[PDB]
């Protein structure tokens, strides 16, 4: 019957999970991966300069 | 060692196609990109292309994209280049070269050079000994000679005493005379050695399967 205003927070279709001390696998709206896990499996030149024996 | 053995000098009718080869040896074929360089006779070096053996990826220059084609025979440890529909333009020398690392690399081991000649001309020398004048002698040292005239195409190899004499020798560059090449050689020995010493001129022209010897006989007078 009356005008109203609501306070609320964001949500989305994210499936990204994150861990904490008290809880594991917490789905979260946004997360940043900070661990690199891939390499090119090759020995390469370093900044335009290796001696391969 | 890091040797790169490449194809032998070639002649192509204008409009035809060549396929010079470069055989790798002494290192692991599959670790380095092989490239081709063209040098317009005594002028400037041009980059043609590169190919990495292990998977056969190619990298071309704008200029040669069309006319050129790098290929690689992994079992053969061999890199090939193919030039299609040639002109006078392509008459120059082609070097098969190993570049060290990638896009930002230096060419460390350069091959000999396959030299291509593009002319409609037929394969064609004649060797003439050069004994000094009957009444004139250059003092302490006698200059002797050998004349190669009227042959095509380049090149020819001139040796003195099957190669054992390598000292006073000058072999001059060939020149074009009535659309044929002509060159001369000059062996210089001490006046006492000649005519006592056997001075023979050994000339070879692969393109015609010709090998000739001429002995310098003093002036019959
Ligand atoms: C967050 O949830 C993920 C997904 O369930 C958890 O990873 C999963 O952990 C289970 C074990 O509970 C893994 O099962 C295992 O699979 C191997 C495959 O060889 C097999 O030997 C058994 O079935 C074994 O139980 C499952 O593979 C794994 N899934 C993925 C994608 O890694 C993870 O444990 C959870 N994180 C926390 C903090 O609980």
């Amino acid at each position: 019957p009356g005008d109203q205003i609501c306070i609320g927070y964001h949500a989305n279709n994210s499936t990204e999970q994150v861990d904490t001390i008290m809880e594991k696998n917490v789905t979260v709206t946004h997360a940043q991966d900070i661990l690199e896990k891939t390499h090119n499996g090759k020995l390469c030149d370093l900044n335009g300069v290796p001696l391969i024996l | 060692e890091v040797h790169l053995q490449q194809s032998g000098p070639e002649l192509v009718k204008p409009g035809a196609s060549v396929k010079m080869s470069c055989k790798t040896s002494g290192y692991t074929f599959t670790e380095y990109t092989i490239h081709w360089m063209k040098q317009s006779h005594g002028k400037s070096l041009e980059w043609i292309g590169g190919i990495f053996p292990n998977n056969g990826d190619t990298t071309y220059n704008q200029k040669f994209k069309v006319r050129a084609t790098l290929t690689v025979g992994r079992s053969s440890s061999t890199a090939y280049m193919d030039l299609r529909s040639l002109t006078s333009e392509d008459s120059a020398v082609y070097y098969c070269v190993r570049n060290y690392g990638s896009s930002y690399g230096y060419f460390d081991v350069w091959g000999a050079g396959t030299t291509v000649t593009v002319s409609s001309a037929k394969t064609t020398p004649s060797v003439y000994p050069l004994a000094p004048g009957s009444a004139a002698q250059t003092n302490s040292m006698v200059t002797l000679g050998c004349l190669v005239k009227g042959y095509f195409p380049e090149p020819v190899t001139v040796t003195w005493n099957s190669g054992s004499l390598s000292s006073g020798v000058h072999t001059f560059p060939a020149v074009l005379q009535s659309d044929l090449y002509t060159l001369s050689s000059s062996v210089t020995v001490p006046s006492s050695t000649w005519p006592s010493e056997t001075v023979t001129c050994n000339v070879a022209h692969p393109a015609s399967s010709t090998k000739v010897d001429k002995k310098i006989v003093p002036r019959d007078c």
